[PDB]
């Protein structure tokens, strides 16, 4: 159970798409809904002032390269990198529109 | 030099005009030339073989001028012929596919057509034979290989066009003519089927059957173009109604028709005729759909000028011109190439842009380059395209052997034919090869380019281009197309020039989720859209989230091949359920039966066939919650194959193998050996991958054998070790000179199963590939593996895979092959887990109680020791939990199970081998089941003993012994403190210690340090026993440990006591290749071509021949981790034979066994032995003796020395003492970590006691002080003449100096440590102790003498050029004395040597080296010198230089000579014989009466050994010493190293 | 007579070509002769010990690799060929190898769009340069894609306008230029999505009808607020003077990359300088 609630370094993590296939399935069969329909949407928060649902995992050290992420916006920047402080990735039923 | 030619040329010609009766027909004139021809030669038949002497036929006048005129003739006809050829060639040009024999057989049964019909496959794209009336004189039509056929509207007559070319040529013309006009008909028809609101079902079925599976898709292609061409032009006025949904809704419906179809039974021609018209119709919905959505009202618009629109013009008379293909700008003329039934690509989003791509290449007259990873789609969608315009697509799968001869001939084909040239793996060539190769095709598309201008006319000179130094007329039509993995292994770079005549189109990610989605649409999966959108995420998660393997696959090659097992699976279900429907009621409804059925688990199931078998242990949960997740709900249960399993059963029976359901032993083998078989079902290329020793092949064995008995189909394997022979002679030779063709081996096994003379199609054949792959020969085998299955040889030659043969790779892990080979191959993973050690007991246990070991009393002994044996060898036994430990400590050898296991079984057979001479030696008292019990049970200790600790030291022995002390209950040895492994089991069945077999011996004084002497000591008579154990098996075995451990010295005493058994020495260097081994097979060997195959035994009768090889582990591995010949040594133990490449024949071994020895794999330049081959060969680990048994060994010598002069009798421990100290000082400062050539073992110890024996043998008396100058004098010669530093010299002569007063206390100092300690037998008689001045004086009156006779170079004389001359003089007097002088140039080794060598009457030979120097002139060389020293017992000083060798052949024959005194390989045919009557008359002067050549040859080794003395110089480079260390290990250990250096 | 090296009948047909033109007066290229170290040592001696034609040349082409011998690199003279060092280079480079009356046709609008082609090939041979940003991967976009989509664009402006002096610029068939330069020229190499999706934007944004306009921008804020404007010339001549009154004044910004892309490199690049002036005091 604690699993779900540790914020990971993708970067530190020897393979991270498999990270991102385990939270898929995860959230797949914690609703039991299917593998293949479940879509990725990105909420980049602050680390602390964060809440993690029971679809959304919390991932560190993103590196966002030539734009800054203000209220989960993008906008162009003259810095090479932004760090993003915590990004959550929450799971989602695929909607097709 | 002339009549080997012309009688050649003689008997092919006849064979030629003799096997083609009707090529005289046509060659009329040089048919009465060959006449004429053929009468001189029977004349000279007739003549010459009247008088059977070279001496009476030379004499006969007019026979060398007839033989000028005859050798101009045969030239000339010769040339004739080939211009004939190439002329018949031009005309008709399919000729230029086929072989010149080939075409002459084609010309000669020009009147026999059924002789004719194995040709017409190559010559054609699908025509696989024609269709001929009962009078075999008209062409009535042609027939495809799947049985599809079309008839000519004006049949062709043989009779009115006699000549070959002429009525091929019209059958190929009436080929296109009739598929031109079917076309039309076809057209028509579909017409009618277009523009309409229904269709009929059975007018469309009707209207399938009719037509050619190619026109049918062809004639609904165009049907859809011509449709939406007229509603674009409706609504080309601009704001009009669309009529494209009218398009689109017909499309539709035909849709709906065809997929009712496909749910139906169908017969498999008219079902891959729907299947395809679903795949088109889908692809032209599609586009429609992409149409209406982008609102396109224009003809002109390029969203419909992009796509491939078809335009027929029925009423243009040229059959070319009828139809015509265009892509956007690019316009083709269909080829009407009759393709026969090809398996059609669903077009998607990279299908249409590799199209588009390709087809603007075309029109640009340069080839097209798709490239991208594998599995992508590249060579299938060339393919496709070229089919889809009609075009004869020719696929070669290029490899470095495709030279530039070999690409002209293939481009003179493919510009004379008019064809598609698909070169496959083509970065697989030579960069060289690719630049050269660049200049044809550049010259070729040149030659299409000036075609294409408007200016250029058909009826004026037809368009050539330069290939192969001749002019060939290029067809418009030509295509050239290169498909390359970039990035890969064992892949080339494209010179810069060659790229620009390509355009590239990078294919790396297929639509796979519209190929699944279509493939199961086509096939009557209703919904088969969720099937896809399942399955294509399922494989992009395995292959994400499952760990990575080599061997792991999960691309389009996977899914394509779950797809097509989901198809099958479907129809096999539905079959299942008619037979059902027939056993209960009669209603067969097609339509229920379609609807209800279970398509998620069909599916699943074939992921389960097919992706299940390869994964690892870990994997397989993994891959079935993603199966759980993808497909929720949907179980599968696999099928039992009942009678298959009961099959296996009695193979396993018979075999004494162990078989399991399930959860019991032998469970996990039995589902893998099930798991074979469905990958066998459903792939024709195979691997069996895991580690050594899981049960690959007897899966695949037991597999073979109960298919044979359930289908009732014979099974042949040939199994092929890939990499113990060169990739020439594994798939087979192209002479640059002659261009002739020479099969290799996989290329000779295919071909003679194509052939099926005897009866081979009928046959389950199986190519099995038992060794290591790597890109460099696998993928050679990429188009025969693929969906192509074909080989292809650079002579042009292709040859199909026939249907019933199956390509097999048992390998133990794929690390190096490239996802290329991976993909293409379907995988099952063996576990070391799927063989469990139980079966190995179980198996060992039952072919004990089974096999007599003689070849019955012995039977009943082993029964009886299987009987007690058989509590310690069961799960959680003493074996077991032994063999777990004894994997905790650490071997000089990675440890294996087998290994351990393989020792321990034939250390028990020889225990029962032992009871059963225990028996014949008591007849009276035959040993009772008490003794047996008692001397099984402790002779399995101690074999457990020696077969898990044999290759660790001591320490690791006596852990394993305590280990088993605690945990068995076996009768044990009581002594508190010595371990079990110093005693041994006697027969009586009690434990008796070592050291009794160890006598305190007395050596004969003049047998001191001798070469065949060996001091009793424990690890001796231990290491006997165990080598004289595993000897006796005639198993292999190798002997591990430091150099002078005494390896040879253990396996030559253990030899003795068997007297049946003659050793061969063979001693391995970086450059050994199985070429060795084989002139050891032809020396000491002879093949005998027995009933069952041909024998390799030895030449004498009753004895086994011993094959030892010296250095096992230093021959080079390649690139990819392999050593050619202990993959040799490996097939010849696992297999018991090899490979004949002259005529591909298996040869099998017997009485022949070997023995290996080398130093620890940590060693430099030593690579650890393969885990497959060290399955075989138990290893034992011979460590240094230790200070006690050094004393031991060299105090038993020194006693037996000093017995010569009474009065130094008891100086013999002190000075043992002395030896010992300095000899373990100077190997603890001087390691190999500081000079390669720091070696220091018991051999320098011998080498002393030799040395002072030799200074004191022929002494009367001597005082101590005496015998310490000789010790002195000793121990520098033996320990600091190879010393580089300074530092090292001053410290060796001063702790010399300390251990002489250390152990000799009450001694001279000034008298025995004189400095100069210097000894030469010059001044007298003896090698008594010279003084520097006069021997100085001696040195200068032999250099003026030296200088009146030989070399005038004068010379300085100062202390260090005496030193060295005197060391020198010691070698040159000793036998096999071999020297090894390091310095730099100028310092005189040269001149010292050859001065040296006048004074003890030696004749110097040094090679004169040059420009032209080779290999034969080094191997000439060899000869004089060994014929020198050897049959005329000449003493020759051998001088050879570093710069001498320009090779390392000469280093490797260097290698053998200095090591065994002779080359095997050196004296073969006239020369050997030559060599054997000189040494017949040698012996005779010697005074030796010998016979037979075993005793000649034996004698000329000895002789070579005493008199020949090689002398190497070489300058004191760092790192070429350690390459000299490796590439001539016998240059170090043979040898005596002096660091002469530069001048100090 | 051009030879490729490689194949011993290769090296036989050298050997020929120069002897035979020694004399003659011809020219001969030896190709990837790198590929043949060991007869390079030959070719220069025979070579040295020569005294050919007036007119004789021989060409060497060969990629920059070690293999090449000291002696014949001395002996001969070395062009070094690489990308041109920038944009202005680059297109002052395609303007020259393209034939003045290939560009001056029938249709006036045909010397704009080899101008946008021009301009589209230098944008994207100059993003090399920044390897990780500018594309994913070291494509080769060389000579011979800028030449198939000359031809493209001779082709399709052929078949559109069947001799006009002028055509509209919205009759003008860029659908199918844009298309064919994204699908088979310029994007059969390119093996990665988004580097598709950069490729489509430069192709979306350059081939237009708006490109015809006066108010064109090649490259919007290329420094602060500063711009590149389209030229409004309508002829060969017009877009070369263009070209040669460039700025030389380079930044990424005119690529569309971030300003920051060059200042590693630029840094990297002068530190190798004062080593490679060190080196060799
Ligand atoms: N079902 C079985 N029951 C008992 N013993 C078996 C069984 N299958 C194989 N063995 C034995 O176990 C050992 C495994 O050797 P096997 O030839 O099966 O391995 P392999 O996979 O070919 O390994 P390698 O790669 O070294 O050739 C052999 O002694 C074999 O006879
Ligand atoms: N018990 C022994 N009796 C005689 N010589 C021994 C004994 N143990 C070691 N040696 C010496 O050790 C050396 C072993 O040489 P060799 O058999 O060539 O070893 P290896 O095969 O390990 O290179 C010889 O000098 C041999 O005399
Ligand atoms: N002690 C010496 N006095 C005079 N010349 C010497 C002496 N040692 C070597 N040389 C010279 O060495 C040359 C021969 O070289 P050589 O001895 O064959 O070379 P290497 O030592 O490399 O085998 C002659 O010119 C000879 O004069
Ligand atoms: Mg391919």
């Amino acid at each position: 159970k604690e699993l779900k609630n540790i914020h990971v370094c993708l970067g530190g993590l020897f393979v991270p798409e498999a990270y991102i296939t385990a939270t898929r399935q995860y959230v797949a069969q914690a609703n039991s809904w299917s593998l293949e329909e479940l879509c990725l949407e990105v909420n980049v928060t602050t680390s602390q002032g964060a809440t993690l649902d029971a679809c959304s995992f919390g991932v560190t050290g993103l590196k966002l390269q030539g734009a800054t992420c203000n209220n989960n916006k993008l906008s162009l920047s003259n810095a090479i990198s932004t760090a993003l402080p915590l990004t959550q990735l929450r799971w989602v039923k695929q909607t097709n529109t | 030099d002339v009549w080997i030619d012309v009688q050649r040329r003689w008997v092919y010609l006849e064979g030629i005009f003799t096997g083609s009766a009707d090529i005289k027909h046509l060659l009329p004139v040089e048919t009465q030339r060959f006449q004429s021809i053929s009468t001189e030669f029977l004349a000279l038949m007739k003549k010459v073989s009247k008088s059977p002497l070279v001496m009476d036929v030379l004499n006969i006048q007019g026979v060398q001028r007839s033989l000028e005129r005859l050798a101009d003739l045969l030239g000339k006809i010769q040339k004739a012929l080939g211009e004939y050829l190439e002329r018949e060639r031009s005309s008709f040009p399919r000729f230029y596919f086929v072989g010149d024999e080939d075409l002459l057989e084609i010309i000669g049964n020009s009147k026999n057509v059924a002789k004719l019909q194995k040709h017409f496959k190559k010559m054609f794209a699908g025509v696989s034979s024609i269709i001929l009336n009962e009078d075999n004189s008209v062409v009535l039509g042609i027939s495809s290989r799947e049985g599809e056929e079309v008839m000519f509207k004006t049949p062709v007559s043989i009779t009115e066009h006699p000549k070959i070319n002429e009525w091929l040529t019209l059958v190929e013309k009436e080929m296109r003519v009739t598929l031109a006009k079917l076309l039309a008909e076809s057209v028509t028809e579909v017409e009618i089927f277009g523009k309409a609101t229904s269709i009929d079902p059975n007018t469309y079925i009707t209207w399938i059957d009719k037509y050619q599976a190619q026109l049918v898709v062809l004639s609904a292609q165009i049907a859809w173009s011509e449709n939406v061409e007229t509603a674009l032009s409706s609504m080309g006025g601009g704001g009009d109604a669309a009529p494209l949904h009218s398009v689109l809704s017909n499309v539709e419906v035909t849709l709906n028709v065809l997929a009712d179809s496909v749910l139906m039974e169908q017969p498999p021609l008219r079902r891959r005729k729907l299947e395809h018209l679903i795949t088109e119709l889908v692809h032209q919905r599609d586009v429609t759909r992409s149409l209406i959505k982008s609102k396109i009202d224009n003809a002109k618009s390029f969203e419909w000028l992009s796509q491939m629109r078809f335009y027929f013009d029925p009423k243009q008379t040229d059959v070319l011109q009828q139809l015509s293909i265009q892509m956007a700008n690019a316009k083709f003329n269909y080829g009407f190439e009759y393709l026969g039934v090809q398996d059609k690509l669903v077009q998607t989003p990279l299908t249409d842009r590799c199209y588009l791509t390709m087809t603007q290449a075309l029109e640009a007259r340069l080839g097209g380059s798709p490239f991208g990873p594998a599995g992508t789609g590249k060579t299938e969608s060339v393919k496709a395209l070229g089919h889809q315009l009609g075009r004869f697509v020719l696929v070669f799968n290029c490899d470095e052997t495709f030279d530039f001869q070999a690409m002209g001939r293939i481009f003179v084909g493919l510009c004379q034919v008019g064809a598609w040239g698909c070169f496959d793996e083509f970065n697989r060539l030579e960069e060289r090869m690719l630049s050269a190769v660049s200049q044809q095709v550049q010259c070729i598309q040149e030659a299409l380019r000036e075609h294409s201008n408007p200016n250029y006319d058909k009826t004026s000179a037809p368009i050539t281009c330069e290939l192969l130094n001749k002019q060939v007329k290029v067809s418009p039509d030509m295509a050239i197309f290169i498909t390359m993995n970039p990035g890969y292994a064992g892949r080339s770079n494209l010179p810069d020039n060659l790229k620009k005549l390509f355009r590239s189109l990078a294919m790396t990610k297929p639509d796979r989720q519209l190929i699944a989605q279509v493939m199961l649409y086509s096939q009557g999966f209703r919904t088969a859209e969720v099937l896809a959108n399942k399955i294509v995420p399922f494989f992009k998660l395995c292959d994400e989230q499952l760990s990575s393997q080599s061997h792991y696959d999960f691309g389009l090659r996977a899914l394509k091949s779950v797809l097509v097992s989901a198809g099958n699976v479907k129809r096999e279900r539905i079959q299942k359920i008619k037979r059902e429907k027939e056993e209960r009621g009669e209603a067969v409804d097609e339509g229920e039966i379609a609807e209800n059925l279970p398509e998620q688990e069909i599916l699943i199931q074939s992921v389960c066939e097919t992706m299940v078998p390869k994964l690892v242990a870990e994997d397989i949960p993994l891959l079935f919650s993603l199966l759980s997740d993808v497909f929720p709900g949907v179980q599968y249960h696999r099928g039992e194959m009942t009678a298959l399993r009961e099959e296996l059963k009695k193979v396993c029976q018979e075999m004494y193998l162990t078989y399991g359901d399930g959860e019991e032993v032998g469970g996990m083998w039995v589902e893998k050996v099930l798991q074979l078989y469905q990958i066998t079902q459903i792939n024709h290329g195979l691997m069996m991958v895991g580690p050594s020793g899981s049960g690959k092949s007897m899966a695949w064995r037991v597999l073979l054998k109960a298919l044979e008995r359930l289908e009732g189909v014979e099974g042949v394997a040939h199994i092929i070790d890939p990499k113990a022979i060169s990739k020439d002679h594994l798939y087979g030779t192209l002479d640059p000179n002659t261009r002739e063709w020479t099969d290799g081996l996989f290329t000779h096994v295919l071909r003679k199963i194509i052939d099926s003379v005897r009866g081979e199609l009928q046959k389950r054949q199986w190519i099995v590939f038992d060794g290591d792959v790597d890109p460099e020969w696998v993928e050679n085998l990429n188009s025969v593996l693929d969906d192509n299955k074909l080989l292809t040889l650079p002579n042009g030659e292709r040859l199909s895979l026939p249907p019933n043969v199956r390509i097999m790779f048992e390998v133990q892990d794929l690390k190096y092959a490239t996802l290329a080979t991976v993909s293409r191959c379907g995988m099952v993973w063996f576990s070391e887990d799927v063989l469990s050690t139980d079966m190995i007991f179980n198996n060992f246990l039952a072919r004990l109680r089974s096999i007599p070991l003689d070849e019955s009393p012995m039977l009943q002994i082993q029964r009886d020791a299987a009987t007690i044996m058989q509590p310690y060898f069961t799960s959680n036994g003493l074996v077991t939990k032994a063999l777990e430990h004894a994997f905790q400590l650490e071997h000089i050898m990675d440890l294996t199970r087998l290994r351990c296991l393989g020792s321990l079984f034939s250390m028990l057979h020889q225990a029962c081998r032992n009871v059963a001479q225990y028996n014949a030696n008591h007849p009276d008292f035959p040993m009772q089941i008490e003794q047996l019990e008692r001397y099984i049970q402790r002779y399995l200790v101690y074999a457990i003993l020696w077969s898990l600790s044999g290759d660790s030291r001591l320490k690791m022995r006596a852990e394993l012994g305590e280990y088993i002390r605690r945990i068995t209950t076996v009768p044990l040895p009581t002594a508190p403190n010595i371990p079990i492994i110093d005693y041994e089991v006697s027969i009586s069945g009690e434990w008796s210690p070592w050291q009794a077999k160890v006598p305190q011996i007395e050596v004969e004084t003049h047998k001191v340090a001798a070469p065949d002497v060996v001091v009793p000591t424990l690890d001796t008579v231990r290491h006997e026993a165990l080598l004289y154990t595993w000897l006796a098996e005639h198993k292999p075995l190798v002997l591990c440990g430091p150099p002078g451990s005494g390896k040879t010295m253990t396996l030559f005493s253990a030899l003795r006591a068997l007297p049946d058994m003659e050793v061969v020495g063979l001693n391995f260097s970086s450059a050994t290749t199985p070429e060795l081994l084989l002139k050891t097979f032809d020396h000491y060997c002879e093949y005998r071509r027995t009933p069952n195959g041909v024998v390799l035994a030895p030449v004498q009768l009753g004895k086994w021949l011993v094959l030892f090889c010296d250095e096992i582990n230093l021959p080079d591995m390649d690139k990819y981790g392999t050593q050619r010949v202990i993959s040799f040594i490996r097939q010849m133990v696992e297999h018991g034979g090899f490979y004949r490449t002259s005529d591909q024949t298996w040869v099998k071994l017997e009485r022949i066994q070997f023995v290996g020895a080398c130093n620890p794999p940590t060693d430099p330049g030593r690579k650890p032995l393969s885990h497959r081959f060290l399955r075989h060969v138990p290893v034992v680990y011979v460590d240094y003796p230790g200070p006690a048994s050094l004393t031991q060994i060299y105090g038993t010598f020194n006693r037996a020395m000093l017995r010569l002069i009474p009065s130094l009798r008891t100086y013999a421990e002190p000075l043992t003492a002395a030896m010992v100290e300095f000899y373990t000082m100077s190997q603890e400062r001087f390691t190999q970590d500081t000079q390669p050539h720091y070696i220091y073992s018991p051999r320098e110890m011998t080498r002393w006691v030799r040395g002072i024996f030799e200074a004191l043998r022929p002494l009367e008396t001597l005082p101590v002080e005496g015998l310490i100058r000789i010790w002195a004098h000793e121990a520098l010669r033996l320990f600091q003449d190879r010393l580089v530093e300074d530092e090292e010299r001053r410290w060796t002569d001063e702790n010399i100096d300390t251990v002489a007063l250390k152990h000799f206390p009450n001694i001279d100092r000034e008298k025995a440590m004189s400095r100069p300690i210097l000894y030469s037998n010059w001044l007298s008689k003896d090698y008594i102790p010279v003084d520097q001045e006069e021997l100085r004086d001696y040195v200068k009156a032999r250099l003026k003498v030296f200088y009146e006779e030989e070399l005038d170079v004068p010379l300085v004389l100062f202390n260090e050029v005496l030193d060295h001359v005197l060391r020198i003089d010691r070698i040159f007097r000793q036998p096999q004395g071999h020297l090894l002088l390091i310095g730099v140039s100028g310092a005189g080794k040269t001149t010292l040597s050859r001065f040296v060598a006048w004074m003890n009457g030696l004749s110097v030979y040094q090679i004169k080296v040059h420009r032209k120097y080779t290999g034969e002139d080094f191997d000439e060389d060899l000869r004089t010198v060994l014929r020198r020293s050897g049959c005329k017992n000449e003493k020759i000083a051998f001088i050879m230089d570093e710069s001498n060798v320009l090779d390392s052949g000469f280093l490797e024959r260097m290698n053998t000579l200095l090591a065994n005194g002779e080359v095997p390989g050196l004296f073969e045919g006239d020369e050997y014989a030559t060599l054997m009557t000189q040494c017949k008359e040698g012996a005779q002067k010697e005074g030796l009466m010998l016979d037979s050549h075993e005793e000649l040859y034996k004698w000329f080794t000895s002789q070579v050994i005493r008199n020949l003395h090689v002398v190497f110089t070489m300058n004191p480079s760092s790192e070429g010493l350690k390459d000299r260390a490796a590439t001539s290990p016998a240059l170090f250990n043979r040898c005596v190293l002096n660091w002469f250096g530069d001048w100090s | 007579t051009s030879i490729a090296i490689g194949s011993a009948e290769g090296f036989n047909q050298a050997d020929k070509a120069i002897n035979t033109a020694v004399k003659s007066g011809r020219w001969v290229m030896l190709k990837n002769v790198h590929l043949a170290p060991g007869w390079l040592m030959q070719l220069e001696k025979k070579l040295h010990s020569l005294q050919p034609h007036a007119c004789f040349r021989l060409f060497l082409t060969m990629e920059i690799n070690p293999k090449v011998p000291v002696n014949l690199l001395r002996a001969g003279r070395i062009f070094v060929f690489e990308p041109p060092p920038g944009v202005k280079a680059n297109m002052l480079r395609t303007f020259s190898s393209i034939p003045v009356s290939r560009i001056c046709k029938s249709p006036n609008e045909r010397a704009r769009l080899y101008f946008l082609l021009a301009w589209f090939h230098a944008i994207i041979q100059e993003r090399l340069r920044y390897a990780p940003l500018g594309w994913s991967k070291k494509y080769e976009f060389g000579e011979s894609d800028l030449r198939s989509a000359c031809d493209t664009v001779d082709t399709w402006l052929d078949d559109t306008a069947k001799g006009r002096q002028n055509i509209s610029p919205d009759k003008i068939p860029w659908s199918a230029l844009k298309t064919l330069m994204a699908q088979s020229i310029y994007g059969g190499r390119v093996d990665n999505e988004f580097d598709q999706r950069l490729l489509n934007t430069f192709l979306e944004r350059l081939f237009t009808t708006r490109s015809f306009d006066s108010e064109f921008k090649l490259a919007c804020k290329v420094d602060g607020h500063k711009d590149i404007q389209m030229p409004d010339g309508i002829r060969r001549e017009e877009f070369v003077q263009w070209v040669e009154l460039l700025p030389d004044t380079q930044t990424p910004s005119w690529l569309g990359l971030p300003n920051n892309a060059e200042r590693v490199l630029l840094t990297t690049q002068g530190v190798d300088m004062i080593s490679k002036m060190l080196k060799m005091q």
